[PDB]
Formats: structure tokens, C-alpha cells, sequence
């Protein structure tokens, strides 16, 4: 998604016009957000993991 | 599944891969600063 | 003579966990736009709507 | 988040803070300086055409009336009022003329 | 298909209290601003008063500010115009008319039209004597 | 302290297929917040520009919305019998909308 967009307003085809290409740094700043946030989700997911690991050593000391 | 392969085709053909094969429509928009069709 | 792009869709399913992918494949082409899906039903029924009730710069545009 | 399905445009406050209101007005010229506090819109109306710099401070935006008056008076567009007062957000910047 | 309409327009000795009822069709009131204008037997349009219905916020014109009230129904979807103790100069047409704006959001540069009276009402004749 | 929008000419003699320009100037910035309203002898004004450039959906082509600064103007290419009418000049940026004097194009 991010190439796409990259792509997308990154050069401009003669299809696209220049007045429309502005709105696609829009999307394409959507898209970065995305994929912070999904980087986020994978970061949390990870200590999710961690914190279960850490749950049974400290249970286990229990 | 998965299903990543299509087994060695020529190029030029048209063939469907995915399992969504029930409904077909066509719905057309066009549409002017004045005149809106659908 | 065309700008040929491919996205995926998708969609969540509540009481489960899994992604269902719909590819949407849109091409534009002569001042026309192409859209071919696999299901009815998309997200882009707000697209529609403001094509229909001439609300937001869609319709002064391309 | 609390609205679903509104139209964008109506003016929702989003948040939960809504124990306290006051408005503080900051008229400073590099002459002097004047600064009051109240509750009412009228006082705080006059200083959009005063060509020296003030800062007024709506505390409390559970009241959408204030916020809907000053707006209006203001030339504040119900869009940015609707985003002012929507609470769940990313920081902006928008630019208008 | 949408189309507002307003009643009540009547002759009121001068001091008294007039209700006018614009009732709208094809839209719903409780989510759009409804604007009562005016305008005086051969003078321009005068802006009288407006509601927003949904957080109940009603603006007034200053001839006018605190003598008349505005306030919409949702369940008769009608929004009222009551005026107290009419003055001379209130004799005039009244009209209800529904604004609009056209907008998009996202950019920084952000393309908001103002709000422009879109659907106005046949309007009524109040006449004070 | 609300804006007051001066709009002239106070009367227009004009024939039919003529270009006219009725121009109206707002003590403040109003930005694109203009419209242009015709209103019929007796009857509800209607919706001709909004944002002071756009034509509104309906109306013919015909008219056409201009803006420079602080001052707006609403054109007319080829007058028609059926444009004889009065013209108002309104702001929406401010609180108080304001409306113009009026203007009222009669055939010459
Ligand atoms: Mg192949």
C-alpha cells in the first residue's frame, strides 16, 4: 500500500492531473500512519508474548 | 487456502482464482457537474 | 493509455479472528474508472453517496 | 468513539471533562495590557475587530453554545467547531485563508 | 421532493405575540440549521434568526435578539418562530430556508464552502396594526 | 459590530443579451463565503452561486461568480427576459449573515 501510494504521487502521469495531486499525499500520509500503527500493533503483540514468558518464570517461582 | 500457484499458464490467459464465485453485477456512475446517472 | 492499480479489502469478523482479503483492481482510463470486486458490497459507499447528493469537490472534478 | 453515524457537521463534545467553565480574556498591546474572566459571550464578542493582539482562553468546551457563538462570530467554520470539539483525535493543522 | 413551507403569517396589533411554522419535507431538522429571514414591503432580505436544532443552539438577529425565540420539533419536525410584543418595523415577509455547505476534509489546505441558504420556504405576510 | 456589505449598483437598466456586473464589497474578509440570490416580484428568493464562485445545481450556466479581494461580483453573459429580478449579496463567514442592499435589474 505504501509503494502504491508512494508511486502514486511520487511523479506525476499524464493521467493525473497536478490539481488532483496534492489529495493523494493525503492518502498516501494515511497510509504511513497505517503502517506506524500496524509497526506499533506487532511491537505490542510481541511484549503480549513477552509478558505471558514472564508470567510463568515468575509463576513458576511462585 | 493459500492456493499461490496457477500451475504454469500461458500469460495471456483470464482465469479466477479466488473461492467468491456467486454474485456478478455491473453498476455504472456517470456523472457531470450537472448531470448525475446511475 | 491507463493507470493500472490493485488494493486489497478487508474486513473482521466479531466472536472470531480472521482476516477475510477481497482484491479490488481499478484501472483509469480515458477520464473513466474501472473497478472489478468479487463480492457485492464494498467501502466505498460513501464515494457513492457524494456522487449521488453533490456533496464534496467529486463532482466539480475528474 | 460516542458519535456513530452523525453527519459531519454536528457539533458533539466528545469528552468527559465537564465540571468547570470559564473564559479568560488577554488584550495586550505593547503599550499595557488588560486580562478578565467571566461567563458570558457578549464581553468576550468585541475584540474580533480590535487590531491589537488578544488571547481568549474558552475553558471548558462542554458548553457547545460558547463554543458555537464565538465560532460563528469568529468566522470559524462548523467543520473546524465539530473538530474542536471532538475530542478523539490526532493533533492538526489545517490552514485557512 | 424537499420543500419548506411556511405558516401563520397574520395581522397583530402592535405589542402582541405571532407563532410562525415552517414545516419541512424531505428532510430531517434535527440535523440541519433552519434560518428565519425577512424582508420589509419593498426593502431587501433581512436575516432574522437561526436554529440548530441538534444542540439546541438558536442565534438571533440584534433588532430582534431576546424578543423573538426560536425552537424546532423533531417529532412534528417543525421549527417555530414565536415572536413577543411586535414592533412596526417587524411587518414584513418571513421565510424558513435550509443551509448547506459542501465540504472536504483531510488536507491541510482544506476545501470548507460556508454554509448558503439553499431551500427557502413561499413565506408569510406579518403585518403589525 | 456586524459586517455591513455594500452592494452596487442600488438599480440596473439592462437589455436582453447584455453582460452585467453587480458587484458587492464587505467591510471585512468574508474569504469565499459570498452567495448571490435571485428573488422574483413576490416570491421566495432563490439559490443562484454559493462559496461566491460555484453555480449551483439547477439554475442555468448563465450566471457566473467572481472574486477578488474583498469585493465579489455576479455576471450575467447573456441576459434573458426571465433574469429581471432582484439580486442580493450575502455573507455566511460571520456571525450576523448579512444580506446587501439589493439590486433589481429592469429591462432598458
Ligand atoms: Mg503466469
Amino acid at each position: 500500500l505504501r509503494e502504491v501510494l508512494s508511486s502514486l504521487y511520487r511523479d506525476v502521469p499524464p493521467l493525473i492531473e497536478k490539481e488532483t495531486v496534492p489529495y493523494f499525499r493525503d492518502v498516501y500520509d494515511h497510509t504511513i500512519q497505517i503502517a506506524d500503527t500496524v509497526e506499533t500493533f506487532r511491537d505490542i503483540v510481541s511484549g503480549l508474548l513477552d509478558v505471558y514468558l514472564s508470567s510463568v518464570s515468575n509463576k513458576t517461582n511462585e | 487456502k493459500r492456493l499461490s500457484a496457477k500451475k504454469g499458464l500461458p500469460p495471456g490467459t483470464l482465469v479466477y482464482t479466488g473461492k467468491y464465485r456467486e454474485d456478478f453485477e455491473i453498476e455504472v456512475m456517470n456523472y457531470s457537474i450537472e448531470e448525475f446517472r446511475e | 493509455n491507463y493507470v493500472f492499480i490493485v488494493l486489497k479489502m478487508f474486513t473482521y469478523d466479531k466472536n472470531l479472528h480472521e482476516l477475510e482479503s477481497e482484491q479490488v483492481s481499478l484501472i483509469l482510463t480515458k477520464n473513466c474508472v474501472l473497478m472489478f470486486q468479487e463480492k457485492i458490497g464494498d467501502v466505498f459507499d460513501p464515494v457513492r453517496e457524494r456522487i449521488r447528493y453533490n456533496r464534496g469537490i467529486i463532482r466539480k472534478k475528474r | 468513539s460516542a458519535k456513530k453515524g452523525l453527519p459531519p457537521g454536528t457539533l458533539v463534545y466528545t469528552g468527559k471533562y465537564r465540571e468547570d467553565f470559564e473564559i479568560e480574556v488577554m488584550n495586550y498591546s505593547i503599550e499595557e495590557f488588560r486580562e478578565f474572566k467571566t461567563t458570558d459571550v457578549e464581553s468576550v464578542l468585541p475584540f474580533r475587530d480590535s487590531s491589537t493582539p488578544t488571547w481568549i482562553n474558552i475553558t471548558g468546551i462542554h458548553r457547545t453554545d460558547v463554543v458555537q457563538r464565538v465560532g460563528e462570530f469568529f468566522g470559524i467554520h462548523p467543520l473546524v467547531l465539530e473538530d474542536i470539539l471532538n475530542v478523539h483525535q490526532r493533533p492538526k493543522v489545517e490552514f485557512f485563508e | 421532493e424537499v420543500q419548506l413551507v411556511e405558516s401563520g403569517g397574520g395581522l397583530v396589533q402592535p405589542g402582541g405575540s405571532l407563532r410562525l411554522s415552517c414545516a419541512a419535507s424531505g428532510f430531517n431538522i434535527y440535523y440541519s440549521s433552519i434560518h428565519w429571514v425577512r424582508q420589509a414591503p419593498g426593502k431587501g432580505l433581512e436575516w432574522v434568526a437561526s436554529i440548530y436544532s441538534y444542540s439546541g443552539y438558536t442565534s438571533y438577529a440584534d433588532s430582534v435578539k431576546g424578543r423573538f425565540t426560536i425552537s424546532a420539533d423533531t417529532s412534528k419536525n417543525t421549527a417555530y418562530l414565536q415572536m413577543n410584543s411586535l414592533r412596526a418595523e417587524d411587518t414584513a415577509v418571513y421565510y424558513c430556508a435550509r443551509s448547506f455547505y459542501v465540504f472536504k476534509r483531510g488536507t491541510k489546505y482544506p476545501y470548507y464552502n460556508y454554509p448558503a441558504m439553499d431551500y427557502w420556504g413561499q413565506g408569510t405576510l406579518v403585518t403589525v396594526f | 459590530s456586524d459586517i455591513q456589505m455594500t452592494q452596487s449598483p442600488s438599480s440596473l437598466s439592462a437589455s436582453v443579451g447584455d453582460r452585467v456586473t453587480i458587484t458587492c464589497r464587505a467591510s471585512q474578509s468574508v474569504s469565499s463565503a459570498v452567495a448571490w440570490y435571485q428573488q422574483k416580484p413576490g416570491k421566495a428568493p432563490k439559490l443562484l452561486i454559493y462559496s461566491a464562485s460555484s453555480l449551483y445545481s439547477g439554475v442555468p450556466s448563465r450566471f457566473s461568480g467572481s472574486r477578488s479581494g474583498t469585493d465579489f461580483t455576479l455576471t450575467i453573459s447573456s441576459l434573458q427576459p426571465e433574469d429581471f429580478a432582484t439580486y442580493y449579496c450575502q455573507q455566511s463567514y460571520y456571525k450576523p449573515i448579512t444580506f446587501g442592499q439589493g439590486t433589481k435589474v429592469e429591462i432598458k
